[PDB]
RNA sequence: CACGGACCAAGGAGUCUAACGUCUAUGCGAGUGUUUGGGUGUAAAACCCAUACGCGUAAUGAACGAGGUUGGGGCCUCGCAAGAGGUGCACAAUCGACCGAUCCUGAGGAUGGAUUUGGUAAGAGCAUAGCUGUUGGGACCCGAAAG
RNA sequence: AAGCUCGUAUCAGUUUUAUG
């Protein structure tokens, strides 16, 4: 369950956790959106996740769902954003329909 | 029942076969129990170390006592060798007996309840079926076809190491294998010269029902470890008291796990043992709290953050604005000039 | 002054958050009692025997009232006429679980009881002997 | 095909609307009570 | 076995299993078996639905699975003046198995997957009350169906069944009934007995009193 | 007032063990303790226990009846609330009974009187692990005339 | 320090009053 995984990664030595001098825990996971190891921010502890990544100049909308939790190979379903700020934001909003604010 | 896990051939293509969940992965996950058991089990492979009893007492010395205007620590006798007159018989003295010398009869091994060990092993095994938990352990399981990973029984029959490593790479374990042999670093500290020079990250774990050459085939490849279903060592399963190790199971091993760890149908395959029962039916609290039943009988919530009220005190008798908030008769008093009323 | 439990169990912590949420968002005294009891130590949480539960069921309207035990339910060989009732507790022994199930009753967890009785609808709380 | 709103989201929206109606009614009642109490306090002070 | 295939991880095999089951459902003279087979089939369908998450296609899967209720001997036989044609009994058993599977696996659904199962329940309840006779206009069959429905979902006497499913049913009852497009046999409003009878979940009674009865319809 | 301090680099002191305990957490639970040993083993590593053994499970017939009243955290009904009614765990008082017996009696010891006795009425213990108390071991470290 | 019963009528390095 997510709660069990969330507890196992909060304490008990989550692999990607950086103890900054300020005390904030920074997550180095590439799929993380904020880069911080907190609730509803860590992809491992969240069955549903959404993030933006890019190998080449193109920007993609990576999203995760509980459907592929059994198949780690193709967990994320990236979709090209058709690079343009206004239309890219519109496409992101359309794709993330009924998603958390 | 619970979903079934498919079987992947050595070529990496999913086979048209599936197996039921052994029910072992459904056991509760208790990090505290696993950590406590590991802390005691790791001490089993400890060798007694102690200081020589004759150390310090070999030197011959006596206390001069008062009247010599010197420390009363015993001093070596004789003369000419320089050692004469040097303090001894004390932890504060150079070359003397150390305070509380270490003794061989120190408690090395720690007794652990058998049921607790079984619970820890079951929890460690169950933690291997969660991709997120295994990823949090540091294993590169981002490109595995399925979790838990089950391979055809023909894997156990591989003799050559090249074939075994090729099969492991073909099933998405190439990243995990490459993780090892790249983190090889020299030991940090005084352990470099105590038969502990080299350390490396743990590699994938392979579980087999029976051995036909796989154990010898995978012995040389670094990081990779082989174990049997009967043993399922906790230390290997959860190195460093950490859950979720990457385990590559086999069809025969997957089938035999049901017997080895028992289930609802097969009683235990063991003498008077059963899998632990969860104290909570649901391991997730978000669904329960957000359930229709609870939400129906829950009072409305607030703003999620209390609004600041009366952050600063507005003193009346000045700033007429606040003064008019209280005593609404103030406007009448001011307009009517009642303060200077005449008899 | 008891605020939090000393137990490191993750499931116990989840149960504690659930009970605290129910108590704070329902103001029902039943939830507060169970929340306070959850923090009690093992010694302060003596087991409740199945025979004790059967004896407690002798009161009027026991069939319509469920029995909730904060501690663990232990089997008893001195009683055989166990009525049919729903028992909720953190842990159930193999003998006690078999006796409850064999007699036609049902055994559930604390979360199951909470969903079945958010405000303690027809809930009976039994405390085992202290000494 | 058209994507339908989640059932849980629909229930949340219905509950929010029903609570907001009562909140508005309570706000109107509070305004009326505040006006009446201000008049009462004015006469009492006089 | 269909159940083994319906729960298969592979998407193509999972879809083909349902496609083949579309005929096994209407395979006459073979549904007389006990309700255990129906329960197993619905348990398999539960996982089949579980293996879908994306909103647009999961809705299609849910509606096509709900259509399975109407697949059973579509209302073309014209069985008027028959208490039981031996075909509506199969539909009743199918619905009972559906409700048993959903009730047993109510708490096995994760938070994110709860909406999918709510939509599936809505679609199944739409297929029901739409296919008893040509529609829900048969006393001699509604009395049997309501008897086999009143005894499990709206019972409210046995706390074994979670109160969330009755709450959802109460919420969607009038919404789905108007979809059928009257003086229909709506003995269904069971809820009066629930309110009158004590020992039931107070939350359920309050919800039905505040929402179901308060509705203008 | 007395004892140390010319200056500086390294070392230096509530540390280990056997027994008896409180608190804390886990596993089981009227049962609990794999590891004296055997099987097994990738070999002091890891996994399992046929019989024995330590502890507890039953007082000084426990059903006279596994007990009646008064309170009791809680539950249900009425009530907008205030409050009223019904039912009540642990625990306390009371009414009392009992296992065995006192203090006498007196068909060899039955029967009958007078006080009360320590507790049952419907188990809670086992092993592990952490801080921690006492005792003996060099015992927080050095130093006391010595046979 | 942990437990139970709880918030009261549990009390006062105070004052008056009452009984004497």
């Amino acid at each position: 369950s997510d709660e069990i995984v969330w507890q196992v990664i909060n304490q008990s030595f989550c692999s990607h956790r950086i103890k900054a001098p300020n005390g904030q825990n920074f997550c180095r996971n590439e799929y993380n959106v904020t880069g911080l190891c907190t609730r509803q921010s860590c992809p491992l502890a969240n069955s549903k996740y959404a993030t933006v990544k890019c190998d080449n100049g193109k920007l993609y909308l990576y999203m995760k769902t509980p459907e592929r939790a059994h198949t780690p190979a193709k967990l994320w379903e990236r979709i090209k954003l058709s690079k343009n700020y206004t239309k890219a934001l519109q496409q992101i909003d359309e794709h993330l329909l009924h998603w958390s604010k | 029942s619970r979903p079934q896990v498919t079987v992947h051939s050595l070529t990496g293509e999913a086979t048209a076969n599936a197996l039921p969940l052994p029910a072992v992965f459904s056991a509760p996950i208790r990090p505290d129990i696993v950590h406590t058991v590991f802390t005691s089990v790791n001490k089993n492979k400890r060798q007694a170390y102690a200081v020589s009893e004759k150390a310090g007492h070999q030197t011959s010395a006596e206390s001069w006592g008062t009247g010599r205007a010197v420390a009363r620590i015993p001093r070596v006798g004789g003369g000419g060798t320089g050692r004469s007159g040097q303090g001894a018989f004390g932890n504060m003295c150079r070359g003397g007996r150390m305070f509380a010398p270490t003794k061989t009869w120190r408690k090395w091994n720690v007794k652990v309840n058998h049921n607790e060990k079984r619970y820890a092993t079951a929890s460690a095994i169950a933690a291997t079926a969660v991709a997120s938990l295994v990823l949090a352990r540091g294993h590169r399981v981002e490109k595995i076809p399925e979790i838990p990973l089950v391979v055809s029984t023909d894997l156990e029959s591989i003799q050559k190491t090249k074939e075994a490593v090729a099969a492991l790479k073909a099933v998405g374990a190439h990243s995990d294998l490459l993780k090892v042999l790249k983190s090889k670093k020299l030991r940090a500290g005084k352990g470099k010269y105590r038969n502990r020079r080299w350390t490396q990250r743990r590699g994938p774990l392979v579980v087999y029902a029976e051995d036909n050459g796989i154990v010898k085939a995978l012995r040389n490849v670094p990081g990779v470890e082989t174990a049997n279903v009967a043993s399922l060592n906790l230390l290997q399963l959860a190195p460093g008291a950490h859950l979720g190790r990457f385990v590559i199971w086999t069809e025969a091993a997957f089938t035999k796990l049901d017997q080895v760890w028992g289930s609802e149908t097969v009683a235990s395959s063991k003498v008077g043992y059963t899998l632990p029962s969860h104290i909570i039916s649901t391991s997730d609290v978000t669904r329960i709290i957000n359930s229709s039943e609870i939400q129906s009988a829950i009072r409305p919530a607030g703003q999620a953050t209390q609004k600041r009220t009366h952050v600063l005190k507005k003193n009346p008798l000045k700033n007429k604005q606040v003064l008019l908030r209280l005593n609404p008769y103030a406007k009448v008093f001011a307009a009517e000039k009642l303060g200077s009323k005449k008899a | 002054h008891r605020t939090a439990p000393k137990s490191d169990n993750v499931y116990l912590k989840l149960l504690v958050k659930l009970y605290t949420f129910l108590a704070r968002r329902t103001d029902a005294p039943f939830n507060k009692v169970v929340l306070k009891a959850l923090f009690l130590s093992k010694i302060n949480r003596p087991p409740v025997s199945v025979s004790r539960i059967a004896r407690a069921l002798k009161q009027e309207g026991a069939a319509n009232k469920t029995v909730v035990v904060v501690g663990t339910v232990t089997d008893d060989a001195r009683i055989f006429e166990f009525p049919k009732t729903t028992v909720a507790a953190l842990r159930f022994t193999a003998g006690a679980r078999a006796k409850i199930v064999k007699a036609g009753g049902e055994c559930i967890t604390l979360d199951q009881l909470a969903v079945r009785a958010p405000k303690g609808q027809n809930t009976l709380i039994l405390r085992g002997p202290r000494n | 095909e058209k994507i339908l709103t989640p059932e849980s989201q629909l229930k949340k929206s219905k509950a929010q609307q029903k609570t907001a109606e009562q909140v508005a009614a309570e706000r109107a009642a509070r305004k009326a009570a505040n006006k009446e109490k201000r008049a009462i306090i004015l006469e009492r002070n006089a | 076995n269909f159940v083994k295939q319906l729960s298969s991880n592979n998407r193509k095999t999972r879809v083909n299993a349902l496609e083949a089951l579309k005929k096994y459902l209407t395979a006459k003279q073979f549904k007389e078996n006990k309700q255990i087979e129906f329960n197993k089939l619905w348990k398999g369908l539960y996982y089949a639905m579980w293996f879908s998450d994306r909103p647009r296609p999961q809705q299609r899967l849910a509606n096509e699975l709900g259509e399975l209720h109407g697949l059973y001997f579509d209302p073309k036989d014209n069985s008027t003046a028959d208490e039981l044609t031996t075909n509506d009994k199969a539909f009743i058993k199918f619905s009972r198995g559906f409700w048993k599977v959903m009730c047993f696996e109510w708490f096995n659904i994760d938070r994110y997957r709860l909406d999918k199962y709510l939509l599936l329940i809505r679609r199944v309840l739409f297929s029901q009350l739409k296919y008893l006779q040509s529609r829900n206009w048969d006393k001699k069959l509604v009395d049997e169906y309501i008897k086999k429905v009143l005894r499990w979902l709206p019972l409210s006497g046995s706390p074994k069944v979670y109160t969330g499913i009755p709450i959802h049913i109460v919420d969607i009852l009038l919404d789905e009934w108007e979809r059928l497009l009257k003086k229909t046999p709506l003995d269904v409003i069971i809820f009066q007995d629930i309110v009158a009878d004590y020992n039931n979940s107070k939350v359920l009674r309050e919800k039905i009193k505040e929402d179901l009865f308060s509705d203008t319809r």
